[PDB]
């Protein structure tokens, strides 16, 4: 019945030395039954990049929204939008349907193409913004994420590092979480470059 | 969530905790709960925050312009005004639950609104679950005539009860001083006294721990 | 929340106490329930604050406006605009008001509109959950025309009592006198009230 | 209607060590919003190299502890002041749970000491009686804070050997009571800034063969 | 299974470096109606505990006799009644707190929150708690109700950790205990301006001090406060 | 949850996962779901956890009772219809169980008794039993044959498990398998499901559709 | 519920649907096709509540085929489902949604591929080598993940697909009247007439 | 249902309208809510009927016992059986009761027990639905040490007013005067009570 | 609910009861027995609820069989029905009722003709020459009132049960996996094991 609980799927974001790191599980399932183990949560528009966790449908939906916006954005402007400024649309975008919500829970990440200070934000189903500079964290995991995090980070990570450390939170993360896994994503995001990679894990 | 205003001699000071909460979970170590509707005018809310964040945004705007339009500096009365008419038209769906002050032309001001819409005044008001932790300590300290330097004390003390006294608060302390004569200056973490102590260990994982599968590089640009 | 309005021989008298509560809570204890509709027109308030205030707010301007185009308006006046609000949107409100105004043909006249919308035009009035204790009290010692002395004190025993009884009621007593020489302020403290 | 339960927060964990256990838990105390004590022990020691804590609702893990603590004093009674073993002592909690399976003891016991053959051993127990021998073990709020950790600093789960391309599994090498409690406390502070029911005060209760030692530590207090 | 009619308010108190202080206002209220002004709240045991009771006062009341029997029987058959063996604040709440707890266990609780402030036979301060549903706890100040939320936060201000007991004065303590229930009177609905202070220090031994009242009550400032906005007179 | 346990030439073969939850948060990993009554019976887990572990640990003693008091081993008919009668004495007070007993006597020959608080008591040749039953049976149905090798059974049991602990949320961990003969049962290990899905994918070919 | 399952095979997408019509009490029809050809190369099945569901299909239909008229050109699989989905994730915040779900298949002509779409009453839309809606999941699944293989044949597929309706015939507590399967391939949409027996 | 029980100096006055109803009906007007539970001590009825004429029956009997073993029973103890009866059976009751009784030694005395079974001893005592509006007059003008006359009709305005805002109290005022001299039964019409 | 019907033709009473038990999602059984004999010339057929359904026949059982032994005799169907209501009759107002409901039918030796009784949970109990309970009569009535005779063979009324046996499987919902059969006559209680095809 709680929308945000029917498909499952965490999201995580952290920041590191001159990097910004934002990974995912790829669950997607119907309450106990595993549907499908290829939903990526993460999606970018440009140098940005949105993880939504939350009712499937909505992640879906919203995800075919920012875009159409972001890709408006870019013709009127003549330049791509910004972490800062991605997430403030985004707020502004869910507070438009602060009385009938889509169930998510977005996670902004990415590095100002010109300022080259990482980024990532995260909010709740109505735009109520949380911008921190260690971690942001979503999904049915939430609690767990919050518990490896606050244990495992530490400021100041080199890519190379991050991507350990976000790993290590997001899959142990989820390995106490019935609703995710299956597998994960992490994109390692530095100014000029992006690497993305999948995990190795269980998958039950 | 604890949120003081205090009025004192010749201005207004507002303070506030850090601390969002989801449930029980700390979001937010270190979120801001004070806002500014005008230069000279702020508010602090407690309730839902995309709520008070919101109907501040708005009426901030809306402030902007009738500044404009009329070549005059916004006035306290009018943004109070302004969200209990709109709080109201929304019958406490809107949970924000503010204490906005500010001085303008006609002086200083420090008023309160609870998401229904009614509003109070007073010399000095508390609201968030701190709210009882942080009264204790005005209604044992307040005295009439406060210097810029007692009502800094005294609101920065209120949060402390509710941060030590309430599960609800915690982190630091933020304030805004809004001094007639005066630029207003916020005090963003005027105190700082919950640091977590250094870790026992270092958690920093050995590279190439973590198993990959596939490995690719994404394109940003076009 | 306790509130009355007596009309005396040179006019009107409006007391409350100073409480407002949510629950046990004494969110404000320095309250300040006579409001001004008008020059000559005030309104004492019962129930909910937010729709109250609203209410009031709304007369208020009604009647800036009527003055603007026919001149001062009438405490009958007032009331209708009051009873007009709170009767047509009843289903959702939450107010039971006092109205009492001054007026050199009229002297002073009080009414009241509880809560079903309705007006009663009476000699005094009492509201407020402190009043229920009062009835019995306030019908006793009641003399028409009375001094503004006299008055002064029947709304500070009245009311005293009210606070005593009545938890929702206390902080200090507050009155407004309208006759033809003006409009007085009044505040009475608890070191006072408390032992009469 | 009368709700015959309550919660009164708090966070226990229990590791076992090869040649020790270690039961640690917070110290804070509260109802809701308010701290009822910053200093109210939840971990005892119940004679016979037995440390155990029932965490929930307070009333019950009091009652539990109490009829446990005494079930001690009659077995020794009844059997010639026989030592209770872990695992006998496990057995007998279950059969005080599940006695009140229909009005439960709303907690979440946990106890430790050493097995007969004098390697660590922790026990836990569901509030109706199902229990199992554990490894570690966190319970209470902040249980799905702490539990991850330690699957990962602990049992180096999801952690393989550099180079490997993830096929060899780090080395299961066993911790000192010493290393044990740099986890220990570090999952307490952790714990501490994400939940606000935890916090105040840590107190660890060591079982070794030399008998039963205490530890404490602060933590936050807001 | 029960609802409260006739209550009473909190029950604050704290431990100083040689005893402890508790004070409750004496207030019956039905509701919302302030109805009984005469009831007291701290029952003396003895000449070294006090028992601080709030909630339901029927079941106060029930608590009081429970009390004097306990007195009573401990003089039967005890030539020690009134030295060795005589009743210890420790005692008193232990009785209590298992009443409390079986009461809650059969759903017919006695619905109230009790203080049982005290000093040990051996000089050792007692603070402890107990309510309705048999969940007790300790700590330098201890309060009930709005107490909790309220008075704890100043008392706590003299008072934060264990070690701040042997720093502190019956007059710093009692100040502060009755600035408190200056607060309450201030925020809190049902509270009353008269109150009862009892001190138990392990030297002087009980102070019961009965019909102390408020004072010092800033309330000139509600003369500067007119209108909830923008009203000017 | 997913227990199964199914009858054939060499005995019984029972296999379980090992999974508990609270919600949507995995409580462990390492739960023993099946309760050894004594060393010939079996019993299964599913359900309430303390439901089955006491009662089942209970039956457990009657059995013994029995076999003081009439010096011959208790069928598994009679074990079941103990804990059976037992459970439906508590009909109506909330008991959650489902459970197969399992057991091979002379007498009777393998056997398996799925009991449950519902009083519901059944002989049966294969049962899986949990939320993550459906998957089980979908495996066991198509290869289940009574001329089964005992490896090959132990086999089939441990992947019948594998299959539900992959597409169901709440079961998963480790399976246990144990195979119960006339002169007792066998205990054939606790199986990692990680390790145990990358090496049968491999091995197997199956579960393409999963990458690694 | 009724049956749902599509498995997509190497060169083609095989669709089966129960072919029972319940109505409180009786079955009233033994017989029922519940797909739509969307366009020559793209298949719809559907299952869910009584009207909702059939005029939920035809509404999609219709639409699909005046793009094709429009526009003189198929959608392919993936652009007709696209639709589909935003269809459903409208009308789960309309008045009255539709409760439906439907699986996708079809062969699209540019990519010379056969593609299989899942999309539920939500709007939550996913593709996969075989999927299925309700609890016939639950049944199959755990086969269709042992035997499946990409590179199958049409034929490899339909024995696949008949053991999975065999499970749901053995284990599952309502009689559904047997299924009714289709092809989409390269050469169009047909109805294998044998899968009674096969 | 108003009633109340005013000590004075020759001992006890306890008096109550009476009136009955059942929703807005008046089943009764001429009931009689002044028990006597003994020869000097009388008790108000309030709550329900059938709880409080029970009650009064037990402790009547109780009382009569008590007399033949021990001698005449102090007020105090009568009422220690009211709230034993009342406190022990909460769950099953609606009844408010005030005990009054007249002694040589303790002159007169008034215990109320209110609903949830606690006991307390004052002056003089109301209750009843009708005594929500009479507690400001009562608390202003209730002097201790009164003459039966002044005792009369203090409680003779109390009750009236009572009546006059309470629907539910209506009728005659009945009274009992209990002190050394005897016991004496005061009855009032509307025809006097009405205008006062 | 399961399929309990019995019919009574001269000589003999043939009950059949559906073979299948289902607990919540899945077909636990497709050979289950419903039935006990009491007497070897009485046999009941029961259905209801999980565990009183066994519990409640057993229970019955036994008492049966106590009283042949105390008697060296065997009572009659009737008297063995009435027994049956009596203790249903009780059960309706007690604590727990069992929710179960029988047929029995028997040879009764002394009159030498054969009896089929309907008692459900009530302890409602009627006497018939053909009769099932919950909906099996729904589908079945019909049938029985137009086919049936009182001078049936046992082969005339096998065959009458088992058009009524195709209508259910071919109107009702669930799959009830089949029936066993079984025929109360003169010469004992015997099992038709060919109603798969007779
Ligand atoms: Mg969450
Ligand atoms: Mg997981
Ligand atoms: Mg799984
Ligand atoms: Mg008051
Ligand atoms: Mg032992
Ligand atoms: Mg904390
Ligand atoms: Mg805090
Ligand atoms: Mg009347």
């Amino acid at each position: 019945s709680d929308p945000s609980s029917i498909n499952g799927g965490i999201v995580v974001a952290m920041t590191g030395k001159d990097c910004v790191a934002i990974a995912c599980d790829l669950r997607l399932g119907s309450q106990s039954l595993g549907v499908s183990n290829k939903f990526e949560k993460i999606f970018h528009y440009g140098h940005v990049f949105l993880g939504i966790t939350g009712l499937a449908t909505d992640v879906t939906t919203l995800n075919e929204m920012f875009r159409y916006k972001t890709n408006l954005y870019k013709l009127k402007e003549e330049r791509a939008i910004e972490p800062e400024t991605f997430t403030q649309l985004v707020s502004s975008s869910l507070y438009e349907r602060r009385f009938g919500p889509y169930f998510v829970g977005p996670v902004v990440a990415g590095i100002n193409s010109k300022s080259g200070k990482p980024f990532i934000a995260g909010f709740d189903l109505i735009g109520c913004i949380d911008e921190a500079k260690d971690f942001i964290v979503s999904g049915t995991a939430s609690d767990q994420l919050f518990g490896m995090c606050e244990s495992l980070y530490e400021p100041n990570l080199e890519p190379e590092d991050l991507f350990e450390t976000i790993s290590q939170a997001l899959l142990n993360a989820a390995d106490r979480d019935a609703l995710s896994g299956w597998g994960a994503v992490v994109y390692i995001i530095k100014k000029d470059e992006v690497v993305k990679r999948y995990l190795k894990m269980r998958q039950d | 969530t604890t949120i003081v205003g205090v009025k004192f001699n010749n201005g207004v000071v507002i303070a506030a905790d850090t601390r969002s909460t989801q449930g029980p979970i700390v979001a937010d170590k270190n979120c801001a709960k004070l806002h500014r509707i005008s230069p000279k005018i702020w508010c602090a809310g407690a309730g839902t925050a995309a709520d008070t964040e919101a109907v501040t945004q708005l009426i901030g705007s809306n402030i902007e312009l009738h500044s404009l339009y009329t070549s005059r500096e916004p006035r306290v009365v009018s943004a109070l005004q302004m969200l209990k008419q709109h709080l109201f038209k929304y019958q406490g769906h809107i949970g924000a639950y503010l204490i906005v002050a500010g001085v303008d032309p006609t002086g200083s001001h420090l008023f309160s609104i609870h998401a229904h819409g009614s509003t109070d005044v007073g010399y000095y008001l508390s609201l968030g679950s701190g709210s009882l932790a942080a009264m204790a300590v005005l209604e044992s300290h307040w005295k009439q005539d406060l210097t810029k330097e007692e009502a800094i004390k005294l609101a920065s003390d209120a949060i402390q009860a509710g941060i030590w006294n309430d599960l609800g608060s915690g982190s630091n302390v933020d304030v805004c001083v809004m001094e007639i004569g005066k630029d207003a200056e916020y005090l963003r973490n005027y105190l700082t006294p919950n640091v977590r102590e250094e870790k026992q260990k270092s958690y920093k994982f050995p590279r190439g721990t973590t198993a990959v599968l596939k490995e690719s590089i994404v394109n940003i640009c076009d | 929340t306790s509130i009355m309005a007596v009309t005396f021989k040179d006019g009107v008298i409006l007391g409350a106490d100073s409480r407002t509560t949510t629950g046990a809570y004494i969110a404000n204890r320095v309250t300040d329930k006579l409001t001004r509709v008008h020059d000559k027109i005030w309104c004492c308030r019962s129930g909910s604050a937010a729709d109250t205030q609203a209410i009031a707010d709304i007369v208020q301007y009604h009647l800036e406006l009527y003055t603007s185009q026919y001149g001062t308006p009438s405490t009958e006046t007032a009331a209708s605009v009051f009873k007009e609000l709170c009767y047509e949107n009843k289903d959702n409100l939450t107010a039971g008001i006092i109205v009492a105004g001054y007026d050199d043909k009229n002297k002073g006249e009080v009414y009241t509109i509880p809560l079903g919308g309705s007006v009663h035009k009476l000699p005094y009035a009492i509201a407020g959950s402190g009043s229920t204790f009062i009835y019995g009290y306030c019908d006793k010692n009641f003399r028409e025309n009375m001094s503004k002395e006299e008055t002064v004190d029947f709304i500070k025993h009245s009311l005293s009592q009210a606070i005593k009884w009545d938890g929702s009621s206390g902080g200090v007593i507050r009155m407004v006198v309208l006759t033809a020489a003006g409009v007085e302020r009044l505040i009475f403290y608890p070191d006072e009230y408390e032992q009469l | 209607q009368f709700n015959p339960y309550g919660d009164n927060g708090g966070t226990i964990l229990g590791i076992a060590g090869e040649d020790f256990a270690v039961l640690a838990g917070d110290t804070r105390n509260i109802t809701d919003y308010s701290i009822n004590s910053r200093y109210e022990p939840k971990v005892f020691d119940c004679g016979d190299n037995i440390v155990m804590s029932a965490n929930g609702f307070a009333a019950d893990g009091d009652a539990l502890v109490k009829r446990f603590k005494n079930s001690v004093k009659w077995y020794h009674f009844d059997h010639n002041d026989k030592k209770l073993s872990i695992n006998s002592a496990a057995r007998n909690i279950q059969h005080l749970l599940y006695g009140k399976r229909f009005f439960p003891y709303y907690v979440h016991t946990i106890i430790a000491g050493l097995d007969e053959d004098g390697k660590g051993a922790v026990y836990s127990f569901d509030p109706v009686g199902s229990y199992e021998r554990e490894q570690c073990r966190a319970g209470g709020a902040a249980a799905s804070l702490i539990m991850p950790f330690l699957d990962n600093q602990v049992n180096f789960k999801n952690q393989y050997e550099p180079g490997t391309n993830g096929k060899v599994k780090k080395p299961l090498k066993y911790l000192s009571v010493e290393e044990v409690i740099k986890l220990v406390r570090d999952s307490f502070t952790s714990a501490t800034e994400r939940h606000i029911q935890v916090g105040d005060g840590l107190e660890i209760l060591i079982v070794t063969k030399d008998g039963v030692r205490k530890e404490f530590y602060e933590l936050k207090r807001d | 299974t029960q609802q409260p009619i006739v209550t009473g308010t909190s029950v604050i108190s704290m431990k100083y470096d040689n005893g402890v202080i508790i004070a409750a206002d004496n207030l019956g209220s039905y509701g919302s109606l302030l109805r009984f002004n005469g009831v007291e709240r701290l029952i003396p045991v003895g000449d070294n505990t006090v028992v601080g009771i709030s909630g339901d006062i029927s079941d106060m009341q029930h608590i009081e006799r429970l009390l004097k029997d306990l007195v009573t029987e401990n003089a039967y058959d005890n030539p020690l009644a009134d030295a060795e063996e005589a009743l210890e604040p420790s005692y008193i709440f232990e009785y209590l707190a298992t009443v409390m707890y079986q009461r809650r266990s059969k759903m017919n609780p006695l619905w109230n929150a009790i203080i049982v402030a005290g000093v040990q036979s051996n000089g050792d301060q007692f603070l402890r708690y107990v309510n309705l549903l048999g969940v007790t706890y300790s700590s330098p100040t201890l309060a009930t109700g709005f107490g909790a939320h309220m008075a704890n936060p100043l008392l706590r201000k003299v008072v934060d950790r264990e070690s701040d007991i042997p720093k502190t004065t019956v007059q710093v303590a009692e100040e502060a205990i009755v600035n408190a229930m200056r607060v309450l009177y201030y925020r809190d609905a049902r509270s009353s301006r008269n109150f009862s202070l009892a001190i138990i220090d392990k030297n002087t031994g009980l102070t019961f001090k009965k019909n102390l009242q408020v004072e010092n009550m800033k309330w000139d400032f509600a003369k500067d406060i007119k209108g909830y906005g923008t009203q000017k007179i | 949850t997913t227990t199964l346990a199914f009858r054939f030439q060499g005995g019984i073969i029972v296999a379980v996962d090992s999974r508990a939850t609270a919600g949507n948060w995995v409580a462990s990993q390492t739960v023993k779901k099946v309760i050894e009554i004594n060393p010939f019976l079996l019993g299964t887990m599913a359900g309430g956890a303390a439901d089955c572990q006491f009662w089942e640990t209970w039956l457990g003693s009657q059995c013994r009772l029995h076999e003081l008091r009439e010096k011959e081993r208790i069928s598994v008919a009679a074990a079941s219809k103990i804990l059976s009668n037992l459970v439906y004495q508590y009909k109506g007070a909330g008991l959650s169980m489902g459970t197969m007993i399992c057991g091979y006597t002379r007498k009777e020959g393998p056997t398996i008794y799925y009991v449950d608080s519902d009083g519901t008591r059944l002989k049966g040749d294969i049962f899986c039993v949990g939320s993550g039953q459906t998957f089980a049976y979908g495996v066991l149905d198509s290869n289940y044959k009574w001329d089964l090798s005992v490896e090959d059974a132990l086999y089939l049991g441990k992947r019948s498990i594998l299959a539900a602990a992959h597409r169901d949320a709440y079961s998963g961990g480790s399976v246990n398998l144990y195979h119960v003969t006339e002169d007792g049962w066998i205990y054939h290990g606790n199986h990692d499901v990680g390790e145990l899905f990358w090496k049968v994918k491999e091995e197997e070919g199956s579960f393409n559709n999963v990458i690694g | 519920m009724d049956i749902i399952l599509g498995i997509r095979v190497q060169d083609s997408v095989i669709l089966a649907s129960s072919k029972a019509v319940t109505r409180g009490i009786s079955v009233l029809k033994d017989s029922d096709d519940k797909t739509r050809q969307l366009s020559p190369h793209t298949l719809m099945s559907f299952a869910g509540e009584a009207g909702d569901t059939v005029q939920f299909a035809e509404y999609i239909q219709a639409n699909i085929q005046l793009y094709s008229i429009r526009e003189d050109y198929e959608l392919s699989p993936q652009a007709v489902s696209s639709f589909v989905r935003q269809e459903l994730a409208k009308s789960i915040r309309s008045r009255r949604p539709y409760q439906v779900n439907v699986l996708i298949g079809g062969y699209d002509k540019k990519k010379n591929k056969p593609e299989l779409y899942q999309i539920d009453y939500l709007g939550t839309k996913v593709e996969l080598p075989y999927g299925a809606h309700g609890y016939s999941g639950f049944y199959t699944f755990s086969l269709l993940d042992h035997h499946y293989r990409p590179d199958m044949t049409t034929e490899e597929g339909l024995d696949l697909l008949k053991l999975c309706v065999q499970e749901l015939e053995k284990r599952m507590p309502m009689d559904f009247k047997g299924v009714i399967v289709k092809i989409v391939d390269k050469d169009g949409i047909r109805q294998v007439d044998d899968f009674q027996a096969q």
